[PDB]
């Protein structure tokens, strides 16, 4: 009964329409992204939020672990591991290429690709990456990735939206998109605006284009940025801080008031020192106390002004907490505020933030990375740089998901103090509940090369003849 | 009990319209879309009689009365023939069509 | 013609009019030339 | 009893206008077609043209 | 009694609630309620926070299946049962989490994404609808497909009333069990006549064509209520209050000072504030320099307003209102409002415990059921396609032993730790005392005991081959 | 009005009057106003 | 006249007539402390300790 009319009317007028999220979003789709870009470019809080998002979802490094389903494919485990290590070696020598050749723009690496994609998905709702086959023979690989901002993809010539051609997205009857109408660069704003249509999928089974976002309900075609519930309060708070700073400025500026029937020049000379004997009225030499002798009929009223911060700190606390709730990030890391909080409280905050970040990582960055990894893998296979197992029951096209099964590791949870978590991990290993690859992943490493490096280290220590390390016999 | 929802479209062409403010000397309650000429004697703004040829100088934008010292009127654009009121003294349809020749005001 | 869509079955355009009267105009552009090469194949008879 | 904002009213107007224009152009295409295969002498004429 | 009669000295004499069913208490304004909840969650930061917490704790990040068929009931050998369970688990692993997004007809989500979306829309609408489509395109190995349906899509055809079997687009039997649905085609843009299609709840062959899950509160309920429906107006009024108070702070800070000068505005501004000095209305922009004490004559006074403390109890009032809102939403106020001050470890533990208990209850009562239905449909397709080997000596066939074959549960993201050392000691003590098992331990850790054992043995073999060190499980 | 169900087809009600001649009365209220969208869709002719 | 408890219902009181809201007085003007003292006295007289008595 609450949703009917409310107590004493109140919401006698609040009857928002009931329609699909696409119907409620697409007409103002451009405006929302425009305002989001404005905030992210000219707002400190937004820049902090996006930087924290990228640095926690991905961080400095983002590595691969290729775990094909050998059991399903009927392949020997040793052959599966050999293929996995060979493809990992090729992938690692390809991804960290200094020329940024993975990008046609040739200015960003793979981790930069992932971070930029997740950031633009954050402040736009979605990410677009296309794969291209160049004719350049300088490299063993001809597939490169190119980013597309959501602005570049829209209805060609701003044509009216239809049942299937929505915002430049051509969708079949069922509800799965198949074509995009991207637009070329908008700068400078005098060349003719051109459009190019691209199918999401090449006829041969290779993902020519990928568009990643998480929907909220059926029929959704475009993502919604995280600012859609916060942006108005964000800009209002910016205006508040601006006007409060102006008010503090003027209140501090105006301090004293002179009252006298005398001509202003002589009044300044006889009261505020002045130097008229030698525009901007007259400069005042800042010197000693200079007690004046104002005549009856004069006033030297010193304005006590007013306190600069009358509750603005508490207001920023409350509004930043609301913004943190809207953004899904903890207020502490959001506002660089960590006062009056205990160790347990800080750990709880970091825990929930890390859980949200791990979910977001898996559902955005992991999916994008897997898609681009299989896109590179198909080219590698067709290029024959790696040889498929002979006992392969199913073809690569059939077992594309099975062949390309892999997971990803980003920056680990650098916890509050280190010692307690590392000793609890060690005792987990002692008790046999966790496992080496699990904990080394949670730390950001891979047990395979960890073991290889430890073998190398102990071989070096044996050669130098100093001491066997903590791994021998 | 049967009402109709007319598509109120006073305009008649894609050409832009423009408005100018001039002193008001109208002698009667004149509704909007009223053609009006400049007074021969006092150079005042009076409603177009429909008898003088081409004397009409503009189209009334907002309805006013005698007490209105100034008024806003269209200076440019095209308007449909039917939806602009005409003075009764104007009879010939061709004259009505060609009344605003030589100006930025046209009718269709 | 700006973006090379000269030979098109349809061309829709929509622009807003500046100035004091605010408005935008909808327009679709086309130029049909429906033809038939061999008219003799068809025989038309007006009955009575 | 359940109204909508002027923005959505304008959206409705623009949609019906687009469909009407498409219907009109299809209509004139069919008129040309029936002239063509009805006489073989088809006069494309009109005011301001 | 006496309390419920009229009221203390009358009071609630006019409070006469219309005792009747929740069905007629919700259906008359159900569409408006759903629209209000959707708008509120779309435009409110706190509501988005609440649904995100739902999406990240009720389901969490992952989901691992554990198929425990009732081999006792089926009279089948345990080894055969577990071999079949391993086979079906491998098939499900290679099917559900493929990178294609082939299962969804929209081809943009995964299995975990579908579960998260379903639980979210069930939270903010009260119901969840999924459809199983056996598309004829046999290029993919599994020809089934899924597509969740929002409660807005399902509605009474032609927007009519409600009959004794057809209610809000749901056609039920005499006993109220749902028989079918009337799905309305998406009508974007909102002009076309949204056609209505009849979809049976189940296929004649026993296949669950349409799976609908909600939480009825009394007999005969067919459409659940969104959890927001408790405090929607309260949180809306909170939003209005915070916006109004922000505007109030804006205006309070806007006009810092006023001047009492009687002469012309321009001259007064020049002689009391300065500015001027233009090149060769917008009033007069004032350069910001230093001090610039003015001079005044009688009748002139520069009075700078002291304004007013912006936060006179607003923050604490908001804290109390968020207490109420979090109580309504069933989520901990601390977590929702992100204010963790003055909180001791023990009380934080207690609040987290109750919140997580609620979260796991919701998980088991929504996500577990939905995933079980989807897995049952997929298993039906798998068995009819003989992609897996049913036990040879099965007492009952799949069609009548669906539950017996479909005995399975799911493990999502576990209860993330709060201290680390404390719960690892918990686990160590439980395993060394025998009061718990590796299955429960790895489940609460978000792991699988079989996978853990396989990983441990393979790592032991690798370390033995490398001659590095035996792990803490040998011989 | 007090039951809040004022929108449906046929409303039944049986009630007893008080006093010695206590008698029951049965009632089926309705406000039926059926209609057709297009009158000109259906064509009527008076045969002769 | 019974008065419905609704929203703000701000009035438009004419000149001459006024509405005043009594600020009242604290319900406990040291009453709790006076109770502390007197119950202490009573507990001492009874021999039972104050904390359990009160």
């Amino acid at each position: 009964h609450g949703g009917g009319s409310g107590f004493g009317g109140q919401l006698r007028s609040w009857n928002p329409p009931s329609e699909s999220v696409d119907a409620a979003l697409l007409p103002n789709f451009t405006r929302g992204n425009a305002r989001a870009d404005d905030l992210v470019r000219n707002n400190g809080y937004a820049a902090n939020a996006i930087q924290l998002h990228q640095d926690h979802i991905v961080g400095s490094f983002f590595r691969l672990s290729h775990r094909p389903s050998w059991r399903y494919l009927g392949i020997g485990e040793e052959e599966a591991r050999a293929f996995s290590r060979e493809v990992e070696a090729a992938w690692k020598e390809f991804a960290e290429d200094d020329c940024c050749c993975i990008d046609v723009e040739r200015k960003r690496t793979f981790t930069m690709m992932i971070r930029e994609g997740v950031a633009m998905h954050a402040f736009n709702g979605e990410l677009f990456v296309q794969a291209t086959w160049d004719t350049s023979s300088s490299r063993l690989f001809r597939t490169q990735f190119r980013m597309v901002s959501p602005k570049r993809i829209s209805n060609p010539n701003n044509t009216g939206d239809s049942r299937n051609c929505r915002a430049g997205v051509q969708i079949n009857d069922s509800g799965a998109a198949l074509g995009y109408y991207v637009s070329e660069d908008g700068y400078p704003g005098w060349m003719p605006q051109k459009w190019t249509w691209i199918p999401r999928e090449l006829p041969g089974g290779r993902a020519s284009f990928i568009h990643v976002f998480e929907p909220v309900e059926d029929g959704q075609t475009r993502g919604a940025n995280v600012f859609y519930s916060v942006m108005e309060q964000m800009k209002m708070l910016d205006t508040l801080q601006n006007t409060q700073l102006q008010s503090a400025i003027v209140k501090a500026m105006y301090a004293a008031t002179i009252e006298s029937e005398l001509d202003t020049q002589s009044a300044m000379d006889f009261i505020l020192g002045a130097n008229s004997q030698e525009y901007a009225a007259a400069p005042v030499r800042l010197g000693g106390a200079k007690v004046p002798h104002l005549m009856p009929g004069d006033s030297l009223n010193l304005q006590t002004a007013q306190d600069t911060d009358n509750g603005y700190s508490v207001f920023e606390q409350s509004l930043l907490r609301y913004i943190a709730a809207g953004l899904g990030v903890s207020y502490e890391q959001l506002s660089r505020n960590y006062a009056q909080m205990s160790y347990s409280t800080a750990r709880a905050s970091a825990n929930e933030s890390w859980a949200y970040f791990m979910g977001r990582r898996k559902f955005v960055a992991s999916r994008q990375a897997s898609q681009m990894f299989l896109c590179w893998l198909e080219e590698a296979i067709v290029r024959r740089v790696v040889t498929l197992p002979s006992k392969a029951r199913f073809s690569f096209q059939e077992a594309r998901s099975a062949w390309g099964n892999c997971d990803w590791i980003g920056s680990g949870r650098m916890a509050i103090d280190g010692l307690k978590e590392v000793q609890e991990a060690v005792m987990l290993i002692e008790a046999g509940l966790s496992t080496y690859e699990k904990e080394c992943a949670k730390r950001g490493d891979d047990y395979q090369e960890i073991f290889a490096q430890q073998v190398r280290e102990t071989m070096e220590r044996r050669a130098a003849g100093l001491k066997p390390p903590a791994w021998a016999a | 009990s049967k009402e109709t929802f007319t598509h109120y479209q006073p305009q008649g062409n894609s050409d832009p319209a423009h408005t100018a403010t001039a002193p008001g000397g109208l002698s009667a309650k004149a509704p909007a879309m009223t053609p009006l000429m400049l007074d021969t004697s006092s150079r005042k703004l009076v409603a177009w009689d429909g008898t003088t040829d081409g004397a009409a100088v503009g189209i009334l934008a907002v309805a006013a009365d005698q007490t209105s010292t100034t008024l806003t009127f269209y200076k440019s654009g095209t308007f449909r023939y039917e939806d602009v009121l005409w003075p009764e003294a104007a009879s010939d349809e061709t004259k009505k069509r060609t009344a605003f020749a030589g100006t930025a005001i046209s009718i269709v | 013609q700006r973006e090379g869509i000269n030979a098109s079955a349809r061309y829709p355009k929509n622009w807003v009019t500046t100035g004091d009267p605010a408005r935008e105009f909808t327009m679709i552009q086309s130029a049909p030339l429906m033809l038939l090469a061999d008219p003799d194949e068809f025989v038309s008879v007006q009955l009575a | 009893q359940n109204l909508a904002d002027p923005a959505y009213r304008r959206r409705r107007i623009i949609m019906q206008n687009m469909r009407d224009e498409e219907l009109a152009i299809a209509q004139v295409e069919e008129m040309q077609a029936v002239s063509a295969v009805l006489k073989g002498k088809y006069t494309m004429t009109g005011e301001a043209f």
